[PDB]
């Protein structure tokens, strides 16, 4: 009995080109992997220290929906926001806050007036 | 009036209501946010020529 | 995309606490 | 008539190493960019923010350039730096 020997001398050496490329490779990746853990490690704190400014926009961005927040305490509880219809806009041209944001009332939901807000919010 | 705070300190959690305290609730007791945008590239297979 | 509203609600609801240290994942193997 | 068979073997085989490895780098790298597109939108906020304590330094940073700005209202207007000599402090 013998062993059956191919005379392919070329399946070796194309084995050996994707086992090297592949250990390059996946080496980089975990380089990569390990300088972008420190950077979101890094970005956690800068999104903690800007909350205690102004939580509703932070939050916002973070959920990726308009929700509504309040920071009473260390620990932040995040409230519904509940929408409006367009309806009723009031846009008065006179400002008589220190009459910075504008008076304007809206109508249906609920009625009242108030002081145009940011990201097209009304208090 | 209402004084909700709830402060935290070392391992514990600590909260106060009216300007007192009446409750000790551990961290999990609270959900923790989270923000981690990761990547989620995978490492390239194995392949037996 | 980001319509009207008039929620400008503060009072009791869910509550979420930031984290204090972030675990990192690993992938290592063989 | 016949069609001209050549006795390489090992063109086919070639030619999965560099297709296989091709497939599985356009994958990595749209993955990267995904993540590095939710990234980009945060730090827009971030640049927001910031802009409405001191306008002129996030300013600068963002043209690259030494320029000056006033936040009068939800729309940042950019002035022009006229600049001196050092002749006299």
């Amino acid at each position: 009995k013998s062993l059956g020997t191919l005379n392919n001398p070329a399946t070796v050496q194309i084995q050996f080109a994707y086992d090297s490329l592949r250990r390059q490779i996946n080496r980089m990746l975990g380089d990569l992997a390990r300088a972008w853990c420190l950077e979101q490690k890094r970005q956690n704190m800068v999104l903690r220290e800007l909350t205690k400014i102004n939580p509703t926009t932070v939050m916002s961005s973070i959920y990726g929906k308009a929700v509504a927040a309040k920071r009473l305490g260390d620990v932040i509880s995040v409230s519904q926001c509940v929408p409006v219809n367009q309806a009723t806009v009031t846009l008065r041209k006179s400002m008589r806050m220190c009459y910075s944001r504008p008076l304007v009332s809206f109508s249906f939901t609920k009625t009242y007036e108030g002081q145009l807000g940011t990201d097209n919010e009304i208090f | 009036a209402t004084s909700q705070y709830y402060f935290q300190s070392g391992n514990e959690i600590h909260v106060y209501n009216d300007y007192h305290h009446f409750k000790t609730i551990e961290l999990d007791g609270i959900a923790t946010l989270q923000t981690f945008i990761s990547l989620n590239t995978s490492l390239i297979e194995n392949i037996d020529f | 995309s980001f319509p009207f509203r008039v929620c400008e609600l503060s009072s009791h609801g869910d509550l979420f606490r930031f984290s204090s240290d972030i675990q990192c994942p690993s992938f290592g193997t063989r």
